[PDB]
């Protein structure tokens, strides 16, 4: 079973949209705060979103917290990357905090900036990719069963093939006149893969507060 | 299906085919030693390789849409596919049987022969990646296409990426159409698994420079054409 709906809904429940601050490079511990809250913000939408997503939360309690650990940069760039459309040159946080070349350090990031605007943000932004398709490919990044560890294997390859055919489904009657519209949506996941692949450890996992290993952060999010 | 697809897709396995494995005078020129049974199995499967490489780069060359590119596009896609369209050439000759891989000279490889060259550190993930490839049942037209898709993707450092792109357009559009004629349960799926590969050959891809840059660690040094078409020196 593979609602358009609840995969729809997952995505807006997080649809941030808020102000458009520019971040403040200063140790006013105001800046630090702003940084902190973005993180916080976005970090608990990224397990709010996956646990809306139809039968995450039937897996089994270590399998989510493998898939998420696995997806997650490549989840969250997806996120930060589809809401910076509107921004004219710079990337969007969730606090609505907003960051640039230069402001672009803390935060993570950095080295994946000018890569993340060109490959995606823009290649979203001349594409007119809707919350819609943002939602079933980073649902089909979540389902990835060959992520290792990980137990509900052949579920989790189920899962995504019923998603593969959702997003194929919705391009075909929302863009009849767009027939490479669904491969031109899926090519951007090896984009996303190699951006990813920069980073070297989980994005702003280090703006959070006090200490907690990833998989307990996690374990906890996915029950609270 | 359309007539010149069909085409397309003739060429295309015709093409994989005329260069799927090396010559018999490359191969046995190799196996000619001084060092031990290790350094010797490293030597095959790296010189092996440098045939492998060159084998790509015929087959792309020869590809519709190619000479319409900038010489500077053309290396750029060539240097950035190499290490990706091995892994098909890799995949295909792949044996179920003995979860191994299958050499030109029939010496099958496996964990054990990768770990003796000192390579068994990347080995059970590409064997991984065979036993996807396996369980998808891909045949030669889809390789032969994907290899296409692959050569023809968005890379960094690109003058006429638009280019690309469009000539891109026209293999997936014959992928689309070669699926959906063949495969009938859920064709519109079976496309989106073979495309999700490519993003997978992004690893792949990255795990092959890692590990060259690890054989630096131990004292192994990579034949200076991989060594160079990989920029594995930067
Ligand atoms: C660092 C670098 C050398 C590592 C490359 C390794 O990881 C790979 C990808 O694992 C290499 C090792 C040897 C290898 O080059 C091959 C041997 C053959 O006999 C043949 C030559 C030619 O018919 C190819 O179409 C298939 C095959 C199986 C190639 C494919 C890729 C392989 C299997």
């Amino acid at each position: 079973d593979m609602p358009l709906e609840r995969i729809i809904e997952a995505e807006k429940r997080v649809e941030c949209n808020d102000p458009l601050v520019a971040l403040v490079v200063n140790e006013n511990n105001t800046t630090v705060n702003n940084i902190c809250q973005a993180t916080h913000k976005q970090l608990f939408q990224l397990v709010q979103w996956a646990k809306l997503v139809p039968h995450f939360t039937s897996l089994p309690l270590t399998d989510q917290v493998q898939l998420l650990r696995a997806g997650w940069n490549e989840l969250l760039i997806a996120a930060f990357s589809h809401r910076s459309m509107q921004a004219q040159d710079a990337i969007v946080l969730a606090t609505g905090l907003t960051v640039n070349k230069s402001t672009a350090h803390a935060v993570g990031v950095g080295n994946i900036y000018d890569r993340v605007l060109s490959e995606l943000v823009n290649k979203m932004k001349e594409m007119k990719m809707d919350k819609t398709e943002l939602g079933c490919l980073r649902a089909i990044i979540l389902y990835n069963p060959d992520v290792r560890g990980i137990k509900s294997v052949q579920e989790v390859e189920m899962l995504r093939e019923k998603i593969y055919g959702v997003l194929e489904e919705y391009t075909r009657t929302t863009h009849p006149n767009e027939p490479g519209r669904f491969a031109k949506l899926l090519l951007r996941l090896p984009a996303l893969r190699s951006i990813g692949l920069k980073c070297l450890e989980h994005l702003f996992f280090f703006k959070l507060i006090g200490d907690v290993p990833i998989d307990t952060f996690l374990m906890e999010m996915l029950e609270g | 299906i359309s007539p010149e697809q069909e085409e397309l897709i003739h060429r295309l396995v015709y093409f994989q085919n005329e260069y799927e494995h090396p010559s018999e005078e490359d191969v046995k020129r190799i196996i000619n030693d001084g060092e031990d049974q290790c350094d010797v199995r490293f030597r095959h499967i790296t010189e092996i390789t440098i045939l492998t490489v060159q084998l790509i780069v015929e087959f792309a060359k020869r590809l519709p849409g190619f000479d319409k590119l900038l010489r500077e596009d053309q290396i750029a896609l060539l240097k950035a596919c190499s290490s990706e369209v091995m892994m098909f050439r890799m995949a295909r000759r792949y044996d179920v049987q003995t979860d191994s891989i299958l050499f030109v000279n029939n010496q099958p490889y496996s964990r054990d022969s990768y770990n003796l060259a000192g390579m068994g550190e990347t080995i059970e993930d590409l064997l991984h990646f065979c036993r996807t490839m396996y369980s998808m049942r891909v045949d030669n037209a889809e390789y032969a296409l994907l290899t296409a898709i692959v050569i023809f993707s968005e890379r960094p450092a690109l003058i006429e990426g638009w280019k690309v792109e469009k000539i891109q357009e026209i293999y997936l559009e014959a992928l689309r159409a070669y699926v959906d004629n063949r495969r009938k349960p859920k064709p519109g799926t079976i496309f989106a698994k073979l495309l999700s590969v490519l993003t997978e050959l992004r690893t792949l891809g990255n795990q092959n420079s890692e590990m060259c840059f690890s054989l630096k660690l131990k004292n192994k040094k990579l034949p200076p054409f991989l060594a160079e078409i990989w920029d594995v020196d930067l």
